[PDB]
Formats: C-alpha cells, structure tokens, sequence
C-alpha cells in the first residue's frame, strides 16, 4: 500500500507519513492496523533507523512516534554502542540529555507526556550503563545541581535515579557480566552519600506531592542495597512513619518503604537500634488508627467495597505487619508498655484475615503459621496471645477449604498448633458451630462442609479419651442433623460429611470395632444409592478407612466368627452389583490392601483366590470363547468385559505388589496369548480400513486391552521381590509377545506403553538379562527413532518413553550399546543430541543425562580401543552440540545440565583422561597436547559461530572457562558472562578475570 | 455405652425421607 | 465502553491459545509463534452492559518481539502469563512486569499460571508469591481444561467498571430463522468428509 | 401508623430436553474439527409457535455457541471416531450473529446420553413438522 513509504530509506523520511502509520496502528483497527504494525516492525528493525531517530525526536508532534524512536535508540545503545564512531556516541548522549531538559522545562509537556519522558529517562540510563562514571564523572554532581533550579527537573531526576538503581542492583544479574555489574554497583555506592542528601532534603522540605512521591519511589529501590546507617542514623524513619503516613498520596509508597526497612541488615546488639525499630512501628500503627481506620473496623467489608485503592492498601498493610512481626515481635513481648501495640497490630491482622481474597489470606496464614509454631515451642509466650489465638481459631474454622490442596494443608497445620495451644477452646468453638447448624442460624451446604473439614483436620491433637467424647458428640449431633433435614439433597450432604469426619478419626475406629463394622456396613448400603456422588463417596471412604485400619479387617475380632475380610469377600457380588467399573476396581484394591496384611502365605493366597473368584471365572469363560471365535473381540461388550477384568487385576496388584504373583500366574500365559490375538485384530482392522481404524471405538477398545495388560505387567514387576522368577518365568514370554508386534506395526499402531513397560523391565532386572536388553533395542530403537526424528512434535508419548528407555539401558546394561554395529551406535549419538534440541523438558533433561552418563560409561572403560575411537568420533560432536544449545537462547531451561556436561567434557582433556590425540596426524604438529588442540578447536568454532566477537574475547573466555572446569558455580558464571557478551559488540575481555 | 448408643443411631442413617 | 488489554509472557506459555479459546471456543494444539502482536476485540455481557476488551496479544519470543514495550502504550489493563510446567517462564515474570509498569504505571494486572491441567507441575503453588508486593491478582488457569479461564476477565471488568458486584450474564438468544435442493450434493460432500474425520480428544469426559 | 418502607430471551419457552455436551464445527479448509463450546444443550419449545430449537451456551461466560431450529430435514449421522457423538449439517445457525451454515458435531458423556439426544432430536423434528 501507500504506508510502506517510510521503509524506503533512499528518500528522506516523511514524518507526517510516519504518524499516519503510527496513528493507524495505535488508534486504528482491523486490516489497516495490522498493515501499519508490520510496517512499523520493519521500520524499527532497520539497522539504520537509529540515524533517523534525532529527526523524529526533533520534528515529530506525536508522542508515540518519539517513543518508537527511543526504542530504536535503545536497541543501538544496548547492542552496538561500542561499534559506533566516538562522535555518534557523544552526539546521541547530547540530544537525549537536551531533549529531557526541554521536556521538563515545558510544564504542559511535563504533565501530559509522562510515558515519553519516562522512556527518555530509561534511554538515558542505558547510556549511563555504557558511559558512567568512567566517561561521565560529573553526572551525579551535575544531576544534583540541576535539581535545585526546577521542581520538574528535580522530580524527573528522581525517576532517572530510580531506574538507575533498578538497572544496577535489581536487574543486572542476567543482563550484565559479573564485572560490569560490580563496576556499576561500586560506582553508585561511591556517590550515594550525595544522592541521599538530595533525597533527604526533598523529603524534609518539599511540598510538591508529585516530587515527594517520586523521591519515595526512588527510596524504595535504595532500601534494597544501601547500608542501614542511612536509615537509622538519620531522621528518615520519623518522616516515613509519621509525616508520610498521613497523606494518602504518599501513604502507599511509604508503607512499602517501611516494609523493606523491616528487612534491612541490622545489628542485633544495639539497644538503641531496637528502640528505633520499635518506634517506627509504633508511629506507623498510630497513624493507621487515627488517619485510616480503627482496629475495630470491618476490613472484610472495606475490601469487598473496593473503593479507590483500599484493596492495595490493605494488601500492603498485611505485608507490612507480617514482615515486621515475623522479624521483630520479640522486641514487643517483654516490655509492658508495648503490649497494647503488639496486640493491636495482631488485631489488625485478625481483621485482615477475614477478607475474602484467596491470595491475601495465604499471606496472613503464612504469618499465623509462623506465630503459632513459635508459641508451641517457645517458653512463656503463648499466654500473651490467648485472645488473638481464640479469634484465629474461629477464622480458620470458618474459612476451611476442601481437603487448594496446599491451602488446606497450611490451614490444618495452623489449626493443629492452635488446638494444642488450647484444646478446650477449640472443642467449644466447634461444638458451638455445630449447634448453629442444628438450630439453622448458620445452616448451609457450604457451612456444614466447611465445619466438617475443620473438625476432621485436628484428628490426633486430643487425648484419646477427650477425642472419644468429642467424636461421639459430633457424630450424634450430625446424625440428628441428617434425620432433621428433608430431601435426598440435604440428607446426602450431611451423610457425606458424617462419613468424612469418621474417616478422619481412625484411632477411634480401631478402638471400637462394633462401631467400625457398623460404619463399613453402612458404606456398603450407600453403594446401592443412585443419588449423584453417594457411591463415589462410599467407595472413597471405604478405601480410606481400610488404608488406616486394615489390621482390624484381617484379624478375627472378639465375638466374630471370622476375619471381616472373609465376610466382605463372601458378599462382594451383592455389595458391588450397582457400582460402575471404576468404583468396583477401587473396592477390589481396598480388599487387596487388607489381604496383604495377612502374612500367613497360605491364608493370604486363599484370600487372594477368593477375592479374584468372579474376575477369574469371567476370565476363564471368555478365554475359551475368545479363542474359539476371534470375532468376539470385535463385539464391544466382550472387549469391555476383558478390559474390566484386567483393570481389576491391576487394581489388586497395585495394592498387593509382590504378593500378587499367584494371581498373575493364574492368568499370565493366557493373557499374553490374548495380547497376541488382540494385536492381530488391530493389524487386520488397519489393513482393511486404513489408519483411520485407530480412531474407531472398536480398535480403541482393543488397544485398551493391550495397554492394561502392559500396565498389569509393569505394576507387578516394579514391585516384585523374587527377581529370579521375573527373569525365568515372566520376561521371555513377555518379550516374545510384545517386541515383534511393536517393531512390525505401522507407526500409528505402535503403543508407546510398550516402551514404558520395557523401561520397568530393564530397571528392575536389566542386569540379569543382557540378551533380553539387546533384543529390546533391536526391536524398538531404530523404528522409534525414525518416528521422532523428523520434527519435535509428532508422537509425543513415544518421544518421552523412548528417552526414558535409552536412559535406563545406559544405566543398567551399557554393554547393549557396545554390541550395536558402528552405524547404529552413531544413530544412538545422533539420538542423544537430538534430545538436547527439544524444548520439551520431558525429553531435554533425559537427553542431557544420557549424554553425561554415556561420557561416564566411556571413561569407566579406561584406555581401550572402544573408548579411544569414541573420543575420536564423538568428543567434539558432544562439545559443539552442547555449546550450540547453551548459546542459541532457545534452551535456557537446560542451562545447569548443559553446563555440567560441558564442564565434564572439558575436564576430561584438562585431566588427560583421553589417551589418544583428538586431532589427525596432519592437523597439528606431532606431540601437540589435547589441551592445546581443544582450545584451538573451540576458538575457531566460536569465531565462525559468533563472528562479531574479537579474537581476544574468545581467547579470554576459553582461558577462564578451562581454568574453572573444576568449579561448577564459577564455570556457570563465566558461561553466563559469555551469553551476555554475545548479545553485544565490543565486550570487555577482562570481564572473564572476574573470578580470578 | 455412649459409643453403643451412637452406633445404634448410626445404623439407621439414611438419605431418603 | 472499550478497554485496551496487553497480554505478555514468555513464548509458549499459552497467551494466544487462551485468547483464541475466548474468541471462538476452540483449543489450538499447535504452537505457531505470534509475530509482534495480534489484536482481537473481545466482548463480554454483564449486568452492567457489554464490556469490550481490545486484546493486544504480544509475542513472547525475543526474536519475534516486534515493538516490544511499544505495544503497552495507553494500555488500561494487562495479563502476565507464565507456564506452571516451566520454571523459567515464572523466573521471567519480574522482567515482563518491569517492562510493563514502566509504561503503564497504574493499571489493574492479572498474573496467570497456565497449563495447570498437566500432572507434572513444576512451579509449585507455594513458590508463586511475586504478585503479593506488586498488587497483582493471581489465578491458576488452563486454556485446555478451561479451569478459571473466565476469572482474569471478570476481575479486570470489575476493576475497570468500578463495580465489585459485576457479573457475566447470558447474552440474549434471538429466535433462529427457519429453512435449496441445488446444494443437496455440495453439503453431502462436506458431510462425508466431516463424518470420516475423527473428533479430537476422544478420551476427554466431553 | 403507616411507615414508608425503604425503597436472555428464553423466558417464554419450555425446556423439552437438557444435556451437557461439547459442540464442534468442521473447518473444511483445514480438514479438522474445532471446538465451539461446552455447556448445557437445551431443546426449547416456543409456547406460541410450538417450534423447537437448540440453544446451547458455554459454561461460565454463558455465550451462545448454538441457536437454530431442529429442522426436520436434518439427519444425525455417526462420526468414525466416536460412539457418543452425532454429525449433521446446519444451514442457519445464529450463535455468532449472521446466519451461517455449519457442519456440526456434538459429543456427550456417554453413548447412552448420545442415544437419548438422538431420540429427543427426532421427536422434536416431528414437533416442528406439524407447526
Ligand atoms: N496442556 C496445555 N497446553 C496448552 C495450554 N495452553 C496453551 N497450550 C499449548 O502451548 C503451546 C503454545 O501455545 P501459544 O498460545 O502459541 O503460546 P504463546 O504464549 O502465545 N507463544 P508466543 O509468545 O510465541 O506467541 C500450544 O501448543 C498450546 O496448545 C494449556 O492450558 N494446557
Ligand atoms: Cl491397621
Ligand atoms: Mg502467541
């Protein structure tokens, strides 16, 4: 279109045209906006646009155009400043400084173009980072001087200094080299005495609110690093905690400053310092009570109303109080005259903790945890806080969340502490709360759920006798509450809360068998209830109680004729008749927990056989039927039956582990034959219908059978104790059933769960089956690698499981890679490096660990032909491939492990652990050390990959890096320094002497 | 006996009017 | 009544997917990096009337950054996004916040930890505290499962309108029209393809 | 004595059927299905005309992702990858304003709910045939 004219640099820049593009972008819409956007990005990215920046800044009337001009200048200053002729550098500085002065002198511009002035201030700071103080020693003196001639200039100078402090102390770690950061930190520290004087004078004298606020904003940044004497040996704390807490325009920033003061490095000896720390807290709290709101105010209501900046203020007040009191409350706990202050501050926190705001509640709760833990352990403290703690009990009980998971655990911990501190008070609050559920004054589904969670959360805190009375009272009252209510909906809610509380008090259940049996039988009744959620609740409570009370199901209880587990198995068909499949499996898993408590082998195996009677009979039947007619496996009903049988076995094996072997032996051979039959059917369907067959319900049901078979074998082998049987009985039939099927299926039909199953086998018994591991590699390695080496996205599960398998083979049976033919071992190396390049952490991490373990495996072989050829063939491949991901800015998540691998590789040469020349006889003179050749290779590699670096930069980087290859922390710092320098031109090569 | 009273009551727990 | 919203965060955190979900209801599974910025109007119906967000969906990858902080000018609200399965994206939250509030000095800002649907979470809930001192609202979200996906806009709407009781409400449902034998074969063709293209995510609950 | 005290467009329809579902639209130029919304799918019978439509809204935002007459010409057909979904052509849906034509797929939590939807869908087609 027409707007593209600004991209033609042969002609002069038409500013009026620039603004039509800029206005169209910022104020336009639709297609026009999108076009101007692409034009502006192209204009901005022109490496010569900076030359046209002073034109835009001088003659444009559009603030956005001048902003973009400064962004263009920013790119130049931060990346290519040092390549410029010195004249341009002086010129650029001059017309940035001059522009800032002019904008500050025009009051209309100063107040209406804040964004543009702030951008100019940051651009100035970028120049200071390049030039100051070595080429600009008068900046700070001249800044302080200019401040006196104009309130506007003085206010803006506070903005510049704020940004300078941020760039030097807050955001330098990853953006500057260590040496440059230290240089600028020292320079600011050298001249801060003058800076502080100006800042204090402004605060003590100034009357312009905007100037005061800017000065306080800069002070907030200083408090991150300045020595404490500037705060405690001046009168600044008085000003902050009194004057500036009264006016709302300075209140927010002042409170943030005082929060950071509460974190300064302060001597713990001086009693006058402690007095000053007490004093500014006293002053702040007094100003809050007189100028903002009294202690009694309803902060919950104020926050909910959301007037003005009330929400941010209450957030900041919570941060101030919690920060100060976590560090300094002991200062207030001994002196009688400070007791009211201590308790008023905690009362504000009580009121803040009633606010309905999740993230703010977590902030106050973190503090309460700190307090009640100290009251639990510290002598002679808990009595000070009795009234605070009593209120807190109610707050936490009334805001209990659903057992969100982290928040519940935090709430439980505080409430447990609070219960120990006063068990009587806790119990009375909870019983009262329950009364107000029964009398209806506070009744609701939410309120009864919350109270039940709180009651259940303190299990274990009371004596068993007190707990007995308490549990009986709560359950009686809850039982009456359920009878009282009408409608399934209300009764279901209460009945579920009853079961929740019961399941939280296993000590009670263990001591009262007759009650425990009644509970279980009631849960079995609820398993026939169709009301939404009841059956899930009944099964979840059942397995939860079993996990804790299993012993009382496996013994024969007094007055009973058999262990209750027998009774459960006798009626299992009736009990579960109405459950969905997932719920039946939970039931069987719970039975397996109990059965594994029986350590009589013959009794345990008998219980196991009886539990599995129904699935085993269903299994025997459709092993006969399925065999006589493989068509059945196309019947969705038979497929679903089979999958649920296997899922039942998985559930029981999950809880019984090693004890499951007799049941596995009952089905194992017929199960693997089924795996083959299913496999043939899947292949036949894909052949008859195409790859789309894998999406059909029929094939998905068939593949579920295969996946559950693999999961069952996985589950048992991962828990097996007799590994001789795993090797002699299980592995060979397994590999024969799964490996060829995987290799010879088309990619879209290969189950990634095969790889996962093989990983478990290798992990558990890999050391005992070296020929089996070779067979695994032969069947899955090349064909899986070909699935995943064309892009980083296809076959995501195979990708992850593939490198998990290679990793465990490399750990447990490294000899299998030694048997690979040279061509396949080369693919192995390619596969490892390919993993480096993934952004997917589930692949990149394993790729780097395999590489590290492989180098270690090679090193362990000593001076032998395979190790020597490995270094000759692959050492520099790994060095260069690791360097590539380290420096390409697209794998920052792997930096730590990339650095470790690189340091290991370099240390091999540094320690002469490689016995052959890494070079060829013709490359370098005879006798050249691998050390020298490594440095030459790396120097040449970096020169071609980063041609804008000087030879001196590269040599100094490599000298430091190799010297530091036994010091990972320092090694990583030098790598980070290199990553900074490659982003710019003219980096200082002495930076790499920082550690030395 | 207080546990036995409560247990008897628990045995009649029900969710339908 | 329209408000400019700037959406920032590391590349790959789900910013574009999140907006797309709100615009069309779809979940885009492919990662196609945003180049510079994409602007999309987004309207919500509330008990205070419609509210329109002009969403500036910016690029998180540095090599595609475009005008970078130039996009933030005159923004009235913002969402900072990171990925709870990638620690580096949370480590960079202070950097995005820094660049944002230097241009937009007092706007409501939501911090969003996306991808909570993924089991292997890497940025733990207890580690996420940056919003506290910066007065940002925080939400766990998932553009995939839609967990909390409306909360960022609901909170911003309440701040921008100044009404803490604002609620999303059901847009009016106009009566639909009623119902060309010349296109009976053109639609049966598009239908034959549609039937033979498997629906995605067949294991999801819906 | 007298004390003065302190000072959607679905309302006129009947709900024949309601079910949670996920709605898809087919993008024929990308050859892939795209989700349009998840929420309650309702068959709404107008009390004045006795005509039935499908009205579906997304959870939380409550934005309309389907609004069209259950025309008696439409035909539900299965999708190759699902036993709990139906594919059918729609020639006038006004969820996003201007009446467009779509190839929709709607999926349910179970084959059972999908079969019920089919039943109700065809019953509603009969309702609309008479009116
Ligand atoms: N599992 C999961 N994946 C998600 C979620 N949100 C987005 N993704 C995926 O993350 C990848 C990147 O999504 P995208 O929206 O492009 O991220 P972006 O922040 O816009 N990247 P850029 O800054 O380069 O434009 C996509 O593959 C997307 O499907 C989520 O909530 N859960
Ligand atoms: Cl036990
Ligand atoms: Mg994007």
């Amino acid at each position: 279109g027409s707007m593209e004219g600004i991209l033609d640099f042969s002609n002069d820049l038409d500013i009026a045209l620039l603004d039509q593009v800029v206005s169209t972008f910022y104020q336009g819409s639709g297609v026009q906006q999108k076009q101007a956007q692409e034009i502006l990005t192209k204009f901005q990215d022109n490496p010569d646009a900076w030359q046209k920046a002073d034109q835009i800044l001088q003659f444009s009337t559009n603030p956005q155009s001048k902003f973009i001009a400064l962004s263009i200048l920013d790119k130049l200053i931060t990346r290519k400043w040092k390549l410029l002729p010195n004249d341009h550098r002086i010129g650029i500085r001059n017309f940035v400084v001059g522009m800032i002065i002019s904008m500050c002198q025009d009051d209309e511009v100063f107040k209406t173009q804040k964004n543009l002035i702030n951008k100019s201030d940051l651009t100035l700071v970028q120049i200071l980072k390049q030039e100051w103080p070595q080429n600009w020693p008068e900046f700070i003196p001249e800044l302080i001087g200019s401040s006196s001639s104009s309130v506007n200039v003085c206010e803006n100078n506070m903005i510049v200094l704020k940004l300078l402090s941020e760039e030097v102390f807050d955001f330098s770690a990853e953006q500057m080299t260590q040496a440059k950061a230290l240089h600028l930190k020292n320079s600011m520290s050298k001249e801060f005495e003058q800076i502080f004087k100006l800042c204090f004078q402004v605060l003590e004298q100034g009357s312009s609110s905007s100037l005061i606020v800017a000065t306080l904003e800069s002070l907030l940044r200083y408090l991150h690093w300045i020595p404490y004497r500037y705060i405690y040996e001046t009168n600044i704390l008085e000003l902050l905690s009194t004057k500036f807490m009264t006016s709302p325009d300075t209140r927010a920033i002042t409170l943030k400053c005082l929060t950071e003061v509460s974190n300064l490095k302060i001597p713990q000896d001086n009693d006058l310092i402690k007095r000053q720390t007490v004093l500014f807290f006293q002053n702040t709290l007094q100003q809050i009570a007189t100028s903002v709101m009294p202690v009694t105010a309803d902060l919950k209501a104020t926050y909910a109303n959301a007037n003005g900046n009330d929400q941010s203020f209450l957030q900041d007040l919570a941060m101030f109080l919690t920060t100060y009191l976590a560090r300094n409350r002991a200062l207030l706990e001994s002196d009688e005259s400070l007791r009211e202050l201590l308790l008023n501050a905690h009362q504000y926190l009580i009121q803040l903790s009633k606010i309905e705001e999740r993230e703010l509640f977590k902030t106050t709760l973190d503090y309460w945890h700190n307090l009640v833990a100290d009251l639990f352990y510290e002598p002679l403290k808990k009595h000070i806080y009795e009234e605070i703690c009593s209120q807190l009990r109610l707050v936490i009980i009334e805001n209990m969340v659903r057992p969100t998971i982290q928040l519940y655990k935090s709430e439980r911990e505080v409430l447990v502490y609070l219960t120990h501190l006063n068990v009587i008070d806790t119990e009375e609050i909870m019983i009262s709360k329950l009364a107000r559920q029964i009398d209806g004054s506070e009744w609701s589904w939410h309120n009864i759920n919350t109270l039940s969670w709180a009651i259940g959360s303190i299990s274990g805190t009371m004596s068993e006798d007190t707990e007995k009375r308490f549990v009986v009272t709560v359950i009686k009252d809850l039982l009456g509450l359920c009878e009282q209510k009408r409608g399934k909906d209300n009764k279901a809610v209460v009945a579920s809360d009853i079961m929740y509380v019961v399941g939280q008090y296993p000590r009670f259940l263990k001591a009262h068998w007759n009650f425990l049996r009644t509970v279980i039988l009631k849960l079995f009744e609820f398993m026939h209830e169709t009301h939404e959620g009841v059956q899930d609740m009944a099964c979840d409570t059942f397995i939860k109680i079993v996990q804790k009370c299993k012993y009382h199901f496996v013994i024969q209880q007094p007055r009973e004729s058999e262990p209750f587990i027998q009774t459960i198995i006798r009626d299992i068909q009736k009990t579960t008749a109405d459950l969905q499949p997932q719920q039946v499996h939970t039931f069987y898993k719970a039975c397996g927990i109990i059965i594994s408590e029986e350590r009589s082998v013959a009794e345990r195996n008998r219980l196991l056989s009886d539990l599995m009677q129904l699935p085993n009979m269903a299994w025997d039947t459709i092993v006969e039927q399925s065999t006589a007619n493989p068509t059945l496996l196309l019947d969705s009903e038979t497929v679903k039956i089979i999958a649920n049988i296997i899922k039942t076995n998985v559930a029981v094996c999950t809880s019984m582990g090693a004890d499951f072997y007799p049941q596995l032996g009952h089905i194992y051979y017929n199960m693997l034959q089924l795996y083959r039959a299913v496999s043939s059917m899947i292949s036949a369907q894909v052949a008859a219908e195409g790859l789309i067959a894998t999406k059909t319900p029929k094939v998905r049901g068939l593949r579920t059978i295969k996946k559950e078979i693999l999961k069952l074998v996985e589950t048992y082998i991962s828990k097996a104790r007799n590994l001789d049987d795993v090797v002699k009985v299980l592995v060979e039939p397994l590999l024969n059933a799964v490996l060829e099927d995987y290799m010879n299926n088309v990619p879209d039909a290969r189950d990634a769960e095969v790889l996962n199953c093989m990983t478990t086998v290798v992990e558990k018994v890999g050391h005992m089956i070296p020929q089996g591991v070779i067979l695994i590699l032969q069947s899955v390695f090349e064909c899986t690698l070909d699935m995943i080496n064309k892009d980083f996205t296809e076959y995501p599960e195979h990708r992850v499981e593939f490198y998990k398998l290679l990793k465990v083979i490399n750990e447990k049976s490294f000899a299998a890679f030694l048997e690979l033919p040279p061509a396949a071992f080369k693919l192995f190396v390619d596969a490892i490096c390919w993993a480096f390049k993934h952004n997917n952490r589930d692949v990149e991490v394993n790729g780097l660990q395999i590489a590290l373990d492989l180098v270690k495996n090679i090193e362990r072989m000593g001076n032998v032909p395979f190790a020597n050829e490995f270094h000759k063939n692959y050492f520099f491949i790994f060095v260069s491939e690791t360097f590539f991901v380290l420096t390409d800015s697209d794998h920052k998540s792997g930096f730590s492990k990339q650095a470790l691998l690189l340091m290991k590789l370099i240390s091999l040469v540094y320690d002469n652990k490689i016995s052959v020349p890494l070079y060829q006889e013709a490359e370098v003179p005879q006798g050249t050390s691998n050390q020298v050749y490594l440095s030459q290779y790396l120097a040449n590699m970096l020169s071609n990959a980063f041609p804008h670096l000087t030879s001196e930069q590269i040599a100094s980087f490599l000298s430091a890096l190799t010297k530091q290859c036994k010091d990972l922390v320092v090694f990583k710092g030098t790598l980070r320094d290199f990553l900074v320098q490659i982003k710019e031109v003219g980096g200082d090569p002495t930076d790499y002497l920082f550690a030395e | 006996s207080t546990v036995d009273e409560m247990t008897k009551k628990f045995g009649t727990l029900t969710i339908h009017d | 009544v329209q408000f400019k919203l700037v959406l920032v965060g590391d590349g790959g955190t789900g910013k574009t997917t999140f907006v797309k979900r709100h615009l069309t209801g779809e979940f885009e599974k492919k990662y196609v990096a945003t180049l510079g910025v994409e602007v999309h109007p987004l309207v919500f119906h509330t008990n205070r009337g419609p509210i329109k967000f002009n969403v500036w969906d910016t690029a998180g990858q540095e090599k595609f950054g475009g005008l970078r902080d130039g996009y933030y000018i005159q923004a009235q609200c913002a969402i900072i996004m990171f990925d709870v399965t990638s620690r580096v994206t949370y480590k960079n939250v202070p950097n995005w916040h820094r660049d944002l509030v230097r241009v937009c000095e007092n706007i409501p800002i939501v911090l969003c930890g996306n991808k909570v649907d993924i089991k292997d979470r890497k940025v733990k809930a207890k580690s996420i505290v940056f919003h506290r001192k910066k007065n940002l609202q925080y939400y766990d979200i998932s553009a995939k499962s839609n967990y909390n996906f409306e909360k960022p806009f609901l909170w911003l709407a309440r701040k921008l309108i100044g009404d803490p009781n604002l609620e999303f409400v059901a847009m009016p449902a106009l009566a639909p029209p009623e119902v060309d034998p010349a296109l009976a074969a053109q639609y049966e063709h598009d239908l034959e393809v549609a039937q033979t293209t498997a629906l995605p995510d067949e294991d999801d609950d819906l | 004595i007298h004390f003065e005290p302190v000072v959607t467009m679905e309302e006129d329809e009947e709900v024949l059927y309601k079910v949670r579902a996920k709605l898809f639209r087919f993008d024929a130029d990308a050859k892939e299905w795209k989700e349009r919304g998840t929420g309650d799918c309702k068959f709404l019978k107008n009390k004045k005309t006795n005509k039935v439509r499908i009205l579906m809204r997304r959870d939380k935002t409550l934005k309309i992702c389907a609004n069209h007459i259950i025309a008696p010409e439409y035909t539900l057909k299965p999708n190759v990858g699902s036993d709990r979904s139906w594919v059918y052509a729609c020639t006038a849906d006004i969820a996003e304003g201007e009446a467009e034509a779509f190839t929709f797929a709607i999926r349910f939590g179970s084959k059972e709910n999908a079969d019920k939807f089919k039943e109700e869908f065809e019953k509603a087609q009969e309702i609309n045939k008479k009116a």
